[PDB]
RNA sequence: UCGCCUCCUAAAAGGUAACGGAGGCGCCCAAAGGUCCCCUCAGGCGGGACGGAAAUCCGCCGGAGAGCGCAAGGGUAGAAG
RNA sequence: CGCGGGGUGGAGCAGCCCGGUAGCUCGUCGGGCUCAUAACCCGAAGGUCGUCGGUUCAAAUCCGGCCCCCGCAACCA
RNA sequence: GGCGACACACGUGCUACAAUGCCCACUACAAAGCGAUGCCACCCGGCAACGGGGAGCUAAUCGCAAAAAGGUGGGCCCAGUUCGGAUUGGGGUCUGCAACCCGACCCCAUGAAGCCGGAAUCGCUAGUAAUCGCGGAUCAGCCAUGCCGCGGUGAAUACG
């Protein structure tokens, strides 16, 4: 859930990026 | 079976460093070793004397041999107790039989052991035996792991006839005793 | 079947039963799956004892796990105490090591609230 | 943290410097407590400041990559009851 | 003996991260073993492997240069 | 308070009083009975997972201080346990 | 002196009889409702059982001493 | 140095307790605002935060930008779990004279309480409530889950 930083929906939602939501596009 | 790899090893080997080390008029003074008695306390059986069978089962597998049953000697308040109780398993276990089984305990069972820095050495006790304690019983080969409903552990009396603990010591070293030193 | 200390992991998935060790989830596990090559998809209950003893053997020996590991967090931690510095008293009283806030919610680390009067 | 950094201030870093090749040492009262410590600190004592008052702390290898402030704590609090 | 009651305890073969124990004598032969110490990983036959104290050791270390 | 048992008083046989000093009984057990065979305590020190002053285990020391259904006495392991 | 009853959370009272388990009302503490307090509701904490000895495996409970309490009695003189 | 204290007590909130759900991949559809002391395409290094390089824009003219839910495909199979990510260990990145007290962020490990919440109690009548993301002011950086706004999807129910 949008407070696991270490999945793609924590980190949407802490607005940051990483391994585990790259950017990308 | 009257062969049995360890048995050999004391023979060959374990005896001739004991005499050279410590240096010997007699052959018997040469320190032997009798009598690996193994028992179970179990106050976890206690108003169950039925989980009690289950627990000589897994007892009988890896030792050979059926334990008895001790009882509870004087009657105490705090744990339950009556006097009469089944406590636990003990199994006297000697000559072969001891020896197959104190194979199998150096070179499986306590190399299974989560941690193990090493037996303590400070469990000889003046004499010259030693003792020591297990927590968990599927450290042992005969042991599927599906075969166990709860964890009992045990207690290892090692009766040696070395008067004394250094030589005690030195024996079972020379045995593969493996020690936190 | 089992990997370092005892730990059995079984059924379920393989690469998800790694977590079921200590030292190793998520990462670390879909790791020494391609590096022993193996299919993470498989379920530890059946797969070659080929495809065990080079799983054990990897993990056990790459990196330092539930022995070893615990009892070296423990020495870190033993270590910030007794050097009497201000991380060390933290763990000495209980306390919250980083930042935050005493005054409300430590409770994690505090403990279930024990009420007094006004 | 830094790395391309370890920052210590210049007035202590100076008299530390200094009692290593003077070949005496003795009791050193600092206000920078942003320092890091170590490696010619140790066996050194130096006096942090608190915002009251300067602490002596004794300065051993395993105090290393830590600021000195660490050992000088802020607050007093010995409980509630 | 007292004959009944009773594992039957007859020569085995058995297996680790090693080779066999021949000696064996066993109840229930053919059993494999998970790991030994000895046969020397993981303790005996000193290994050593993964080693600590790592921690006194590093703070010092990357530090100094920087 | 009144019958019964144990101890002391009771003066080294028995016996011996007092509204003299202290306690117990009015049951219990089909095994707590008969016999044959076997076994030997309590305590202390040392060792041993959960086990702690104490559960169970192993070592040494321990002539009886334990046990003998219950009071006390006498007896008792060369057994009465 | 004599016979009978008693002593248990802060208060008052059960449990002792028949060994193992300490409960009831009130108070106290934390929340709630109210502008607020009381009432009311939802949660909690709190006694070693006068004391010293003994019996038993185990004592608030059975037994003895001592210490306080209440009651009864103290007549022919 | 403290305003950041911690036996505890209250208010407003964020994240949840999962299968109308979680994860991964691929694939769509917005609005309003900000930026040439800044916003930073694209290439390279790094798992990554980020760091090198480096073009365009005084900006309907380049940038922030990926919108998210949704859609398709695959996986998890009801388990304190591929739920949930609090705590803690180690390793780093950036701002800044300086991140011990007191920073934000990335990675490895750790994985806590939590299985729809006593008495009680709040909001909402339609493009609303729920739910999903986006921008801005302050500002070095940031404890923003706050606030002021923007649109995506989009109920229920009013006898009285
Ligand atoms: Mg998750
Ligand atoms: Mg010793
Ligand atoms: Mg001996
Ligand atoms: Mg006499
Ligand atoms: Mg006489
Ligand atoms: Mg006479
Ligand atoms: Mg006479
Ligand atoms: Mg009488
Ligand atoms: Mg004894
Ligand atoms: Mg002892
Ligand atoms: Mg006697
Ligand atoms: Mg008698
Ligand atoms: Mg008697
Ligand atoms: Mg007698
Ligand atoms: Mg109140
Ligand atoms: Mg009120
Ligand atoms: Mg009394
Ligand atoms: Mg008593
Ligand atoms: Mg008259
Ligand atoms: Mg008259
Ligand atoms: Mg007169
Ligand atoms: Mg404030
Ligand atoms: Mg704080
Ligand atoms: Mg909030
Ligand atoms: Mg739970
Ligand atoms: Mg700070
Ligand atoms: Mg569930
Ligand atoms: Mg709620
Ligand atoms: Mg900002
Ligand atoms: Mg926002």
């Amino acid at each position: 859930g949008k407070g696991d930083r270490r999945t793609r929906r924590g980190k949407i939602w802490r607005g940051t990026y990483g391994k585990y939501r790259p950017r990308k596009k | 079976p009257l062969d049995v790899a360890l048995k050999r090893k004391y023979y060959e080997e374990v005896r001739p460093e004991l005499i050279r080390r410590f240096g010997y008029q007699n052959v018997w003074e040469v320190p032997r070793l009798e009598k690996v008695v193994i028992n179970q306390g179990l106050g976890e059986a206690k108003e169950d004397a039925r989980i009690l069978e289950k627990a000589a089962q897994e007892l009988a597998l890896i030792t050979g041999q059926k334990p008895a049953v001790t009882r509870a000697k004087k009657s105490i308040s705090n744990f339950k107790l009556r006097k009469g109780m089944p406590i636990g398993l003990r199994v006297t276990l000697r000559r072969d039989r001891m020896w197959i089984f104190l194979e199998k305990l150096l070179n499986v069972a306590l190399p299974r052991i989560r941690d193990f820095r090493g037996l303590n050495p400070n469990s000889f006790d003046g004499r010259g035996n030693y003792n020591l304690g297990l927590r968990e019983q599927l450290i042992f080969p005969e042991i599927t792991y599906d075969m166990v409903d709860a964890l009992r552990g045990m207690d290892i009396a090692v009766v040696t006839t070395a008067e004394t603990d250094e030589e005690a010591r030195a024996l079972l070293e020379l045995l593969g005793f493996p020690f936190r030193k | 079947a089992r990997i370092a200390g005892v730990e059995i992991p079984r059924n379920k998935r393989v690469d998800v039963a790694l977590t079921y060790i200590y030292g190793i989830g998520k990462a670390r596990a879909k790791e020494a799956l391609e590096k022993t090559g193996i299919n993470p998809a498989t379920r530890v209950k059946d797969l070659t004892e080929a495809e065990v003893v080079r799983l054990r053997e990897y993990v056990e020996n790459t990196w330092k796990l539930e022995g070893e590991l615990r009892a070296e967090v423990a020495a870190n931690i033993k270590r910030l105490m007794d050097i009497g510095c201000y991380r060390g008293l933290r763990h000495r009283r209980g306390l919250p090591v980083r930042g935050q806030r005493t005054r409300t919610n430590a409770r994690t680390r505090k403990g279930p609230r024990k009420t007094v009067a006004a | 943290s830094l790395k391309k950094g370890v920052f210590v201030d210049d007035h202590l870093l100076e008299k530390v410097l200094e009692l290593n090749a003077k070949g005496e040492k003795r009791l050193i009262k600092t206000w920078s407590r942003r320092s890091t410590i170590v490696p010619e600190m140790v066996g050194h004592t130096i006096a942090v400041y608190n915002g009251k008052q300067h602490v002596p702390v004794y300065i051993t290898e395993n105090m290393v990559g830590h600021k000195l402030g660490e050992f000088a704590p802020t607050r007093t609090y010995r409980g509630h009851g | 003996m007292k004959e009944g009651i009773h594992p039957k305890l007859v020569p085995a073969r058995i297996i680790c991260g090693c080779g066999n124990v021949i000696e064996t004598y066993s109840t229930k032969p053919e059993i494999y073993v998970e790991v030994c110490s000895k046969c020397h990983p993981f303790y005996t036959g000193q290994q050593r492997f993964v080693d600590t104290e790592g921690r006194v050791e590093r703070f010092q270390r990357r530090y100094g240069d920087s």
